């Protein structure tokens, strides 16, 4: 019940740093198929997100303007920003609570912050996919263009987390139901 | 240089003569020519701006600032005849006439809300069900209680729920009159779930669309949207004399509008719609209007229809001697139909579009998450609300104590 | 034309025949106690309280759904009332009120029964209230 | 011997409630398909639909004469009359369309059509845009003294900004059927209480019958208080 | 309104009232055509159609 | 206020997400609710579910292939 609790900081940790949160393929498209190259194509992040095919130079840029389609989802991905941060806030009040319980209620309490942690995450997921899906849909229909957003390595460091973290949930309780019968 | 009277085609690169600049009005030069005689030579306004004697200044501009001045005679082109255009010049008869129209852009899908998921049953249907339920969870209750129980409010919220999503039960009621009420509550469940599901296989297979910003007069009264127009020419100064009331307030609008009161130029008029998109509704001129929903973006539409009737005539400088070959040669072009046959000839020459590609082409999407995503919203919103209830129940049993 | 408040409408003439039916026993068990084994109506009569209490609360809350801003009024001084009965009186706090099982004191017998005929009054005429306004809206 | 009623009962029930929410997913998704005519070369396909306008107006002059193709094959099918779809004049014309029950469609003016749906019995709709442009013009006869006293009239009346007053005038508390146009445009497409609505009536008629059957068995209690079966059966 | 028939008879309609000479001017709903423009004289367009 | 653990409340869970029954069946209002909304949860889910799979049927149905020349005139895509 320790090591899923310590592997579960780092790992959203390593997500809600890291800048390999969604992909970007957009290109064009030429008769005999002939699709395209790269013609625009970044990678994001949640905090920085790096441009790597349009002019090839990672502005990793503290969101509030330019460096037309990308900030307009920063935008989106500023209400959906939250909640990896509220989640990340539960995980930690859970991890230190968990602790002072191996040093009653301290570590019973402990897994009602892993799950409200992972509540707070799913939404986060939730409010993060619903926003791409929304600037999909605005991106108008068109033979040329198209639009290949991925979602990259940071959901495997973050949802996999949430995995952890109600792992974490229900080992505390059952912690809980050993030592107060022990009481 | 417009759309598809008069532009430069590309082969003037190659090409040259009467191939410089092309258009429906450049093969109406050859059929007035059969009968003026008189050749042609394109030249196009450098100054064209179209406008009129100019605002306080009384300078003709651009085609006028051609026309008017001596330094042409024949205006065959698009030319609006205006009646302070007729204190001008003495026009000929008009080829068509137009009307003022709105270039809405295409109807793309709408973002669903979050609330989407309650689409397919109207707003009353899902209040009905609600006091419904607890209409018929409260007559179990009232059912088995004066009756010979394990049926108490607790157990009736909770059958009538377990058969609403169709989970069933464990309680399962025993008398004569608890399994009439506990019977036919499975018989609502049995439509309103099947009406649930076959009217959302109904928004996924035909999807008629709204254009909402139709019918100009709530145009100007529902005002939602950018309304964006073209600049110095006849558009604005129909609106300048605004008489029509429903007319005015639109045009005070426009003379509150910010900071596209007027921009410039009917090809970027097109564009300002075409990279805007959430509010910008080019007002532009009828003919014109159809020709770039026709060409082949096929992402403008035109809501609305012709809110003036104004006319293309051939403007010749007050009196101008070749008016009456002009005018004559006209109605022969236009009671013989050559003019309709240039009608025909020119608005079907691109690639066809409207409903027409609209044909058999659908291919639709699996649902995203953003259609059904308030149901998670419910659904985890849901369990805060469970856990709660956990600590007061479990503080009134420690506080009992 | 069936609309939502033609339904609540309907619905309550489900409801309040049963309400009536539940102040019928207002008056037959005093009239047990008129004629007389006290705490056998005690025990019966404390029961069906809450019941047709929270009954008539339901209505304020739908009415207030339904938007009927008159009906809504033809009721609401008699939740004033049903919370006035009410919460002085648990005082006693076996289940929840009108026994205390020396029910047999004086002035409580006459009380209560000047809302036996209150009751059975009040429900009455509202019930062919409620079936007024049901055909008044659902053939509109 | 006991499990196979069950059994296949079980399958009777899987094959009718599919069968149900297929129809009831088959109507909803063909009365969804149905788009209303909305324009002349929409309606110049749609031949179930009978479209004569006046005779002897300008209207029918404008079909015979243009070659715009689609009016072509709307004065074709119009030529081709089954019975005579002219009708001879506007009021009984817009009956014409008032008793054919969505069948007969009427080309008119559109300074008429406006008046037309703004009376009381609103029944009747402008559908599409405008198949042309004309004007309506003061007559006088062929070189006249008449002609530019009047010709300078309706300039003068122009910006004297009268004859669109007038324009107003005799149309704009016209409204009068009350614009029941102006609260429709949703056209929404949820099912209403319209749809589903003997349900709630099997639903509620349901409880009216259970509670008089609570009441049924609670007098037969109370009365029990109070071979003779074998023989009463075998009796019935 | 009027119109225009097999030889002529001539000009069935209001015209028929206009260009036989039965009355002159016509304040009336009467639709500019070029058919109406040769045989009889017209104001400015007052509505648009 | 036993009979849920962990592995009898997944399998709850899993029961009531493919409609099958329960003999589970929890009993307190903190926890008919979860089992409340997730009931609500796997209607709308299958519902939806239900609605697309007769969506691309009937759509992949309605595609008729190209059988005459004036079929072709209309068809600009080929
Ligand atoms: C028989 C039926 C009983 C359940 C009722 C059916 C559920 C759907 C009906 C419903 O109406 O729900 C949908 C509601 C809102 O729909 P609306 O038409 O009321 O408002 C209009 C929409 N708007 C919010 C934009 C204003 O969406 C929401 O907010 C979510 C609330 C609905 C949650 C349903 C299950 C909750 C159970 C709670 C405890 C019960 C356990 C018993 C012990
Ligand atoms: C048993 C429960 C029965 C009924 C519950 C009913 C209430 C449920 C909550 C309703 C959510 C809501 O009505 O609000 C939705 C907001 C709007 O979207 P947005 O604010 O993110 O901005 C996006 C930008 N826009 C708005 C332009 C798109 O969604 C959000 O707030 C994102 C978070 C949603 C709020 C509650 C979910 C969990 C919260 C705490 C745990
Ligand atoms: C925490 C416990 C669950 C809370 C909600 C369910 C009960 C409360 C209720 O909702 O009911 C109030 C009481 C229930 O009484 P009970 O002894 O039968 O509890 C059940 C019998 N046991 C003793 C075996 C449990 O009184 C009744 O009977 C109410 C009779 C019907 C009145 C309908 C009220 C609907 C109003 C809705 C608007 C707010
Ligand atoms: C003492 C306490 C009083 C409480 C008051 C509530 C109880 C009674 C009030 C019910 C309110 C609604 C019912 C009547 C009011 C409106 C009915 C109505 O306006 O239209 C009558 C129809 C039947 O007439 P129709 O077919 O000619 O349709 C005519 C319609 N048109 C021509 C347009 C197609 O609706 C019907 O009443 C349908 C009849 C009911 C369903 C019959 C099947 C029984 C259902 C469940 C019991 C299980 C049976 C077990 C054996
Ligand atoms: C029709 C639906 C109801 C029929 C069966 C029925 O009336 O409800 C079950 C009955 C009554 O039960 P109860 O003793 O609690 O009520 C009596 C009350 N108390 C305790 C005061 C004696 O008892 C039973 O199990 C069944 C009694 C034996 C049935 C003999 C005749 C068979 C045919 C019956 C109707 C025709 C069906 C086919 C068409
Ligand atoms: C995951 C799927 C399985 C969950 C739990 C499980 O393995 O099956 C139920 C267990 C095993 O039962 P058993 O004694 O019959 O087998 C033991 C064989 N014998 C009788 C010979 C000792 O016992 C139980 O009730 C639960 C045992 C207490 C669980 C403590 C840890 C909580 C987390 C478990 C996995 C994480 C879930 C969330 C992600
Ligand atoms: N034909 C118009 C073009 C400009 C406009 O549409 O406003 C004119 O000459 O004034
Ligand atoms: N006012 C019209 C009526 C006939 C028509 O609508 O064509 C006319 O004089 O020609």
């Amino acid at each position: 019940s320790s090591v899923f609790a310590v592997c579960g900081l780092g790992l959203l940790g390593i997500a809600v740093s890291t800048d390999y949160w969604l992909y970007l393929e957009e290109g064009i498209i030429l008769p005999q198929n002939q699709s395209t190259e790269v013609k625009m194509s970044l990678h994001s992040g949640l905090w920085r997100v790096c441009f790597l095919a349009g002019e090839e130079r990672g502005r990793c840029f503290t969101i509030e303007y330019v460096m037309e389609s990308t900030v307009n989802v920063l935008k989106m991905i500023r209400s959906a920003t939250p909640f990896p941060l509220v989640s990340l806030f539960f995980m930690f009040i859970g991890f230190i609570l968990s602790n002072i319980g191996h040093i009653t209620i301290l570590a019973f309490v402990s897994g009602i912050f892993f799950i409200l942690s992972g509540l707070s995450l799913v939404v986060g997921l939730v409010l993060y996919i619903s926003s791409i899906n929304d600037e999909m849909l605005n991106r108008t229909k068109d033979a040329e263009t198209y639009f290949n957003y991925k979602y990259g390595w940071s959901f495997a460091f973050a949802a996999i987390s949430f995995l952890l973290t109600e792992s974490a949930g229900v080992m505390s309780v059952y912690l809980f139901m050993k030592r107060y019968t022990a009481e | 240089l417009e759309s598809p009277y008069v532009m430069m085609k590309k082969n003037h690169e190659m090409l040259e003569g009467n191939e410089r600049y092309e258009g429906y009005c450049v093969d109406l030069a050859a059929e007035i020519a059969k009968h003026c005689g008189f050749k042609y030579k394109l030249t196009i306004v450098g100054d064209g701006k179209y406008g009129a004697r100019d605002a306080d200044t009384k300078i003709w501009n651009g085609m006028v600032g051609e026309l008017v001045y001596g330094k042409a005679d024949i205006a065959i082109a698009p030319l609006t005849i205006t009646l302070v255009r007729e204190e001008v010049i003495d026009f000929s008869k008009p080829f068509m006439s137009l009307g003022i129209s709105i270039m809405i852009k295409k109807p793309q899908k709408s973002k669903p809300g979050v609330f989407s998921f309650l689409d397919p049953l109207a707003y009353e249907i899902w209040m009905c069900i609600v006091f419904a339920y607890i209409g018929v969870s409260v007559v179990l209750f009232l059912v088995s209680r004066f009756s010979p129980n394990e049926f108490g409010i607790f157990n009736s919220l909770w059958f009538s729920l377990g058969a609403f999503m169709q989970q069933g039960c464990d309680i399962s009621p025993r008398s004569l009159s608890g399994r009439i009420v506990g019977g036919v509550w499975w018989f609502f469940t049995l439509i309103i779930i099947s009406s649930y599901t076959a009217n959302l296989a109904a928004f996924l297979t035909v999807e008629r669309m709204v254009s909402p910003i139709e019918s100009a007069e709530d145009l100007s009264k529902q005002t939602e949207i950018a309304y964006g127009t073209l600049d110095s020419g006849s558009t604005k100064e129909f609106f300048r004399r605004s008489k029509i009331a429903v007319f005015d307030k639109m045009w005070t609008y426009m003379r509150s509008a910010e900071p596209s009161v007027f921009v410039r130029t009917t090809a970027e008029g097109v564009a300002r719609v075409r990279k805007s998109k959430g509010k910008y509704a080019y007002l532009l001129e009828s003919t014109m209007n159809e020709y770039i929903e026709q060409r082949k973006p096929c992402d403008t539409m035109k809501v609305g229809g012709n809110l003036d009737s104004k006319g293309y005539g051939i403007a010749t400088p007050k009196g101008s001697s070749l008016g009456t070959p002009v005018n004559l040669a006209v109605l022969k072009l236009s009671e013989q139909g050559v003019l309709d046959k240039l009608k025909n000839k020119w608005w079907y020459d691109k690639g066809e579009c409207g409903a027409k590609d609209s044909g058999s082409k659908e291919k639709t999407s699996a649902l995203s998450l953003s259609n059904v995503a308030g149901v998670f919203y419910i659904l985890v919103g849901g369990l805060g609300l469970a856990m709660l209830v956990a600590l007061i129940e479990f503080c009134y049993k420690s506080r009992a104590e | 034309a069936f609309t939502f408040a033609a339904f609540c409408y309907m619905l309550t003439l489900v409801l309040c025949a049963s309400l009536i039916f539940f102040v019928i026993w207002h008056i037959i068990a005093f009239d047990e106690l008129r004629t007389d084994n006290i705490e056998r109506i005690c025990c019966l009569l404390r029961k069906l309280v809450v019941p047709e209490y929270s009954i008539h609360g339901l209505f304020c809350l739908m009415f207030l759904c339904a938007a009927e801003w008159v009906t809504l009024g033809l009721n609401i001084p008699l939740l004033f009332y049903h919370l006035w009965r009410y919460f002085h009186r648990p005082a006693d706090g076996s289940e929840v009120m009108y026994d205390a099982v020396s029910i047999m004191n004086a002035d409580i017998l006459n009380y209560c029964q000047k809302e036996s005929w209150c009751k059975l009054a009040f429900y009455l005429l509202s019930f062919f209230y409620y079936l007024y306004s049901m055909v008044y809206t659902l053939v509109s | 011997s006991g499990r196979i009623v069950g059994g296949v009962w079980w399958f009777f029930t899987l094959i009718i409630i599919s069968s149900y929410t297929a129809n009831l997913a088959a109507f909803l998704t063909v009365e969804r398909m149905v788009s209303p005519i909305e324009s002349a070369e929409d309606l110049s396909k749609q031949t179930e639909i009978a479209y004569g306008t006046l005779d002897s107006g300008s209207t029918k002059e404008f079909f015979r004469r243009s070659k715009i193709a689609v009016f072509d094959k709307m004065w074709t099918y119009m030529r081709s009359a089954e019975p005579s779809v002219f009708v001879r004049t506007t009021a009984e014309g817009v009956a014409r369309v008032r008793k054919s029950k969505g069948k007969y469609a009427y080309l008119l003016e559109s300074t008429m059509n406006e008046y037309i749906e703004q009376r009381k019995p609103c029944d009747t709709m402008k559908v599409g845009g405008n198949l042309d442009s004309k004007g309506y013009g003061i007559a006088t006869p062929k070189g006249s003294s008449l002609g530019t006293p009047v010709n300078l009239a309706v300039l003068k009346l122009s910006e004297q900004g009268v004859l669109d007053k007038l324009k107003n005038k005799w149309w704009y508390d016209k409204g009068e059927c009350g614009a029941k146009d102006s609260g429709s445009k949703e056209k929404t497409s949820a099912l209403s209480l319209s749809n589903v609505a003997g349900v709630f009536y099997i639903l509620v008629g349901g409880l009216g019958l259970a509670m008089l059957v609570a009441l049924i068995e609670f007098c037969y209690k109370s009365r029990a208080e109070a071979a003779c079966g074998r023989k009463a059966l075998t009796l019935l």
